[PDB]
């Protein structure tokens, strides 16, 4: 890649991101006053743990579907062997969803858009993983403080996925090249827009991985205590990526 | 696999 070509990569990635979001950011912002009542929050909190897990896994699976669509749009992805496509998605799809979550998060009142209204972390109390949920909301709060542009969150999420260090890659040097192109595009864009200061403020590496690990650990406990629920009422895509 | 299917 040359200068015009680096800038074309920036543009391609941004368009891929915008085209594969669940909801438009303007529609999320316009709904910020629409907040779950105390009664509605209590309804969620009182739901059985298995049912709330099932419901949340359904929404998580839908979000993952959009991340797969995003991945399919990135240069080089569709040309990797299926092993490597799946390696990258297993290692990174949940990470991408956790980064995308900041679009739905309102830092002013620490709420997220879930099932048509905004609610706080206490909405999810029935899941029995409150430490994890708290850590996820704090991660969104950290990302909100960065005030990502569309370009910046598009490129940063591409880099979450296109990571040549993932164990199990059969074409590691190809993924290295893809990752480098993306890094150079990202850093070029930050240089041009006087936004290089965000690089020092991005979450440490390890942070996303730790949230993703916590999920898998919690899922292990759930699935052990409720194996028929998982078999019968969790989505196949979820089970393929996490169980 | 669902994931294989979604990939094409
Ligand atoms: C596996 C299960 C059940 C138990 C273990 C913990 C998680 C992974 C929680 C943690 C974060 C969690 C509450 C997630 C839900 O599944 C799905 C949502 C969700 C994707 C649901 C739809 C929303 O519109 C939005 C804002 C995009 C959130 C962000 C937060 C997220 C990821 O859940």
């Amino acid at each position: 890649a040359s200068l015009t070509e680096i800038e074309h990569l920036v543009q391609s990635v941004c368009k891929s991101y915008r085209e594969t979001c669940q909801l438009r950011l303007e529609d999320l912002l316009r709904q910020r006053s629409n907040i779950f009542s105390r009664e509605e929050v209590t309804g969620y909190q009182r739901k059985s743990m298995w049912e709330m897990w099932e419901r949340c896994a359904h929404h998580l699976t839908e979000a993952i579907q959009y991340v797969v669509e995003f991945a399919k749009r990135l240069s080089g992805f569709m040309e990797l062997c299926q092993n490597d496509q799946i390696v990258l998605l297993k290692a990174g799809a949940m990470e991408v969803v956790l980064v995308r979550m900041c679009r739905a998060y309102n830092a002013d009142n620490r709420t997220v858009f879930f099932e048509g209204k905004y609610g706080g972390m206490e909405l999810f109390r029935a899941l029995g993983c409150s430490e994890l949920i708290s850590s996820i909301f704090d991660f969104s709060h950290s990302l909100s403080a960065l005030h990502f542009s569309e370009d910046e969150i598009a490129l940063y999420t591409a880099l979450v996925l296109i990571n040549a260090h993932r164990p199990g890659l059969q074409e590691k040097r190809k993924v290295e090249q893809l990752q480098y192109n993306l890094e150079l595009a990202f850093h070029h864009h930050l240089c041009k827009t006087h936004r290089q200061s965000i690089l020092a403020k991005l979450p440490p590496k390890g942070k996303l991985r730790s949230l993703c690990s916590q999920h898998v650990e919690r899922l292990q406990i759930f699935q052990h205590l409720h194996p028929i629920v998982v078999q019968a009422a969790f989505p196949p895509l979820y089970k393929e990526l996490f169980s | 696999k669902i994931l294989h299917r979604l990939l094409q």
